[PDB]
């Protein structure tokens, strides 16, 4: 009866280091020890370039049970925005092209943190503690837009799939800003980046296409190619399969943005007409119809996989774990702020006590003002912080500018009292652009 | 006595300011070598360090282990990735020839630690990175210093690892053909 | 006239380029620039062996204006015990042996600074500066004993060829301590390291030999060989011509520290009786007796260059430049003192008006105090250092503390200001162990 | 590879060139200043008319 002590510990390794991000951070948990490193080797100053192999080789005594290599060749892929949409970490070097889906080194690319993710992940700080100590990053980050639908997961898990696509930032701005208002959810259109082909619904799937334009009679100039295959996977299973046949040739002529390659007719092909059989003989015969699957397969706040056929209810069940996780930093800040105005009469009261100076200083050994610091109320809480008064203080512009900005927390205290949970998140969805 | 198959002239540099003349041996490797069981018995016999150690041991190949020159053979590798993976599988499967060696136990592993404080006067030994975890609770002083790499301890360190070793034991299951097809 | 730039740029590749040491800090042009950066790296922790390739990927803007490999490869020559006499730069990997001269990698390998060179190595500091822009070492840096004589120097540049010879350490500190007070200069000893054989000279010059010893009639140990003989060129340079005659074979028996080679004669050989002709066959043969020449070329404080006949002159004037960068140091430490024995004086006289607080103290907003304490004569001139009051200080016990203090500073400033170059540097000379 | 992208063959004249201009850049430490650029040259130079 011993055996299952094995199996468990097998569940050991298909809990925690699983490919499938959670719900409220779109976070792997490789994504969230490298994200942790990240910022440890920004620390003070962010915009410091960090090492790829610094940060890879850091990773170990952060939470992973595993190697520097996946690490690191993980914050090599997402590093690039011509995979991704949202860039979560900026870099000085190349980490891929659209032509071209490999970095440069594993150890010669920098790092650091970009200004966007602090734009959205405020409050990261606040969540629990996890169960395993290892796990110094929280179990969810917490954003203002989360990352399931910002970019794209294309992983695989212990009978568990993600292939959830990215969508455009303006729609999905639109969408968390709208379902916080409590109405009908507008669905976030899918934009991939450098991208102005056709993403279509046909029957509850989202097939991509891109753009083949017709230059002459017997000549075009491909724009884009489907985000399947870059150049050379494309060209072996795609262009060297008709080229090899004598139908059609090809050239390498591929621009800035998207592709530029062109396409040169032989005459034993087709060469049909009318537009709808030479159409559907280059979507037959090119590739550019593509065809995916959706399924929404992410794990909640608990560790129950919840499988959505939507993503509103992604974005709903995202916004009601948010709602009530910045109540939780209204109540700190409240809990705060009355102390910190409590403390502020204190230092005001004292500041003007001193420059009256009714309390003699001259002559009073062993600290004998606390002595009439320990019977006040309100100073008596405070004495060695009040203790703690350098000559600067003795001047009465830094008395009474002072108690004017105890005047300046008392109505930013009361702007913390009277503001609620749903105006500081339009703040927050309304100040990211 | 023991032969030490370790790597490379630092170790058999820090063996020879280590080691007891008449106890301990040693032996270092030339370089890479290849996959260990795409090649012939006579391409072993063609194989330079093979034949070394074949010579050195005295059990050549196409014998019965028996007049061996050294009764133990300890192999000491680098724990970061310069012997984790490159030297073993392939000295493994070399020693494979002669079941009769891992019948005896006779190949032994000496292992170099992962992270090592400096505490006090006497330095700690977390071995690996798992013990490094369980023991982070209650350990004073924490100033980290990594031993990825056999030179990354000195000559006192390498002496207290030879004098005072742990000889890991090689890998050995109810198969011995099974296991080695995994790398091909 | 402009072909002279290229030959004088030519100038500077054979002046600034050369590898001509300096008399004072010992030091070669590169050798600088690796202190440079492994101290530029010590900082707080001057014990954590940095990386060989962070050393050597960063010496590019220290203002070497060379490859990256010859500092690489030159932190792995000059980090070894047993190469050299004096510990100057320790370090974790490996950094050449008596069997094999080669380290095993360079990136398994970390480097640090020694605790010694800062017992020797003091007005480090202190140094000015190239002339070079550019060079971020200085021009020399400075020792208590010279690194000339100490593990000697080797190379040879366009016309010039250094090949100073290693000393040993009580000695050169014996050297530098009675040259230091202007008697018959002791020429330092040599010790090789690691060297149990016979150093004696010949004529003017030295030998090296190391240790054969008969064991048989027809057998040899040679427990030491001469110290620029390695195993397997010595094996083949010499020892495989004797064996492809059939003289000699030899045994791997290599010892603990030294060697341990053990030959065998065979009958085809001389083996010649009464123990003149058989020892002049083997140090004939063998070769157990090695000779040399000296010539100390080095360059000089600027970039001229100086030859001596003989490290006494040597000596001399290393101690005649330590003189005057000894007194620098008494002259700038005179300086620094008496300004802050005044100081303290003044923050221990005003902690006596605190705890009176005869000073009237309260009441004096816009800082009426510091403007009371404006018109005190010597108060005046640091009112920013003596308006930092806390409260903290009422007591008496710590104005009393700032009173010893006070005392303390003036014996320490007369012991400062009454001390010149040679107690100091002597003293220097005396806890340099 | 080169001599064939060019277009001049080794032992004719810069004719049927497939680049009016040839341009070198490397990292300018010493990955190509003092290695490449000299080997490039010693080929280069074997054609003084390019010079």
């Amino acid at each position: 009866s011993i055996i299952d002590n094995e199996a468990l510990a097998y569940a050991m390794y298909t809990v925690e280091n699983r490919a499938i991000p959670n719900m409220i951070d779109g976070f792997k948990p490789v994504q969230r020890f490298v994200i942790a490193r990240a910022l440890d080797l920004a620390r003070g100053n962010k915009d410091k370039f960090h090492k790829l192999a610094s940060i890879a080789g850091g990773v170990a005594d952060l939470g992973y049970h595993h190697g520097e290599n996946s690490a690191q060749d993980a914050g090599a892929l997402m590093a690039n925005t011509w995979n991704n949409n949202f860039p979560l970490l900026d870099g000085q070097g190349n980490f891929g092209s659209r032509t071209v889906q490999k970095a440069a080194a594993s150890r010669y690319i920098f790092a650091r943190v970009s200004k966007n993710f602090y734009n959205v992940y405020k409050d990261t700080e606040y969540a629990p503690v996890h169960q395993d100590k290892e796990h110094i990053p929280p179990a969810f980050y917490l954003p203002i837009i989360p990352t399931v639908l910002l970019n794209g997961v294309s992983g695989i898990a212990t009978g568990y799939a993600t292939y959830i696509l990215p969508h455009s930032v303006s729609s999905v701005k639109k969408a968390v800003l709208q379902a916080l208002q409590g109405k009908k959810v507008t669905k976030p259109k899918v934009e991939f980046p450098e991208f102005r082909g056709e993403v279509v619904e046909i029957d509850g799937q989202y097939e991509i296409r891109g753009t083949y334009k017709f230059t002459s009679r017997t000549q075009m100039h491909i724009t884009e190619i489907p985000y399947k295959y870059d150049r050379e996977t494309y060209v072996s299973k795609i262009l060297d399969p008709l080229e090899n046949k004598g139908f059609i040739t090809w050239d390498d002529a591929c621009g800035e943005h998207g592709f530029g390659f062109k396409v040169k007719f032989r005459k034993e092909y087709s060469l049909s007409d009318n537009e709808e059989e030479r159409h559907a003989k280059i979507m037959k015969d090119f590739g550019l119809i593509e065809r995916r699957s959706q399924n929404i397969t992410v794990i909640n706040e608990k560790g129950k996989l919840q499988v959505y056929d939507n993503v509103v209810d992604l974005i709903k069940d995202f916004v009601e774990v948010r709602k009530t996780y910045v109540q939780k930093r209204i109540d700190n800040k409240i809990k705060e702020t009355e102390s910190a105005f409590r403390l502020a009469f204190a230092k005001a009261h004292f500041i003007k006590k001193v420059i009256s100076g009714e309390i003699v200083v001259q002559g009073k050994t062993r600290k004998e003002l606390t002595e009439e610091l320990s019977k006040i109320d309100m100073y008596s809480s405070y004495v060695d912080k009040l203790v703690g008064m350098n000559i600067f203080h003795m001047t009465s512009d830094e008395a009474k500018k002072l108690a004017e900005e105890a005047k300046a927390k008392k109505e930013e205290n009361e702007y913390w009292k009277t503001t609620d949970v749903v105006t500081e998140y339009t703040k927050d969805l309304e100040e990211i652009k | 006595t023991t032969l030490f198959l370790t790597e490379g002239d630092s170790a058999i540099g820090y063996l020879i300011d280590v080691r007891d003349k008449e106890l301990h041996g040693g032996y270092p490797l030339r370089g890479k070598v290849l996959n260990s069981w795409g090649m012939s018995y006579a391409d072993m016999l063609k194989n330079k360090e093979l034949f070394d150690i074949c010579a050195i041991t005295g059990l050549v190949l196409g014998e019965k282990a028996e007049n061996l020159n050294y009764h133990n053979i300890a192999i000491m590798t680098d724990a970061d990735h310069d012997g984790l993976g490159s030297i073993y599988p392939s000295l493994l499967g070399f020693f494979s020839n002669w079941p009769e060696l891992f019948e005896q136990g006779r190949i032994r592993f000496v292992k170099t630690p992962v992270i090592i404080a400096h505490v006090g006067k006497k330095q700690e030994w977390f071995y690996t990175v798992a013990e490094y975890e369980s023991a982070k609770d209650a350990l004073p002083k924490h100033s980290i210093r990594y031993i990825k790499g056999l030179g990354s301890l000195e000559k006192s360190e390498y002496r207290e690892m030879i004098q005072n070793p742990v000889y890991d034991v090689v890998k050995l299951p109810e198969n011995w053909k099974e296991l080695f097809e995994m790398l091909m």
